[PDB]
């Protein structure tokens, strides 16, 4: 997709997987639309990434992608990607 | 589902 939901990281978390990457407090994270379509959230539940449960994206803060538990982090808004 | 870790503090 053209398009990206956009997340700010609100605590650290250590990654605890291979596929896994590390979040710091005020890091932004971008999901691909197409992500949340495949999942079954992109009708309005990409507001609420805690109750996805894990999410996979790209780190634009450390360049590094990867999956991310939805709950510690918070919906910012949307971006064309 | 993988289980979500608790957030930390």
């Amino acid at each position: 997709s053209a398009e990206g939901y956009q997340y700010r990281a609100l605590y650290d978390y250590k990654k605890e997987r291979e596929e896994d990457i590390d979040l710091h407090l005020g890091d932004i994270l971008t999901v691909n639309k197409g992500s949340l379509v495949a999942l079954g959230f992109s009708d309005g539940q990409e507001a609420r990434p805690e109750e996805i449960g894990w999410l996979n994206g790209y780190n634009e803060t450390t360049g590094e992608r990867g999956d991310f538990p939805g709950t510690y982090v918070e919906y910012i808004g949307r971006k064309k990607i | 589902k993988r289980p979500l870790p608790p957030l930390p503090s």
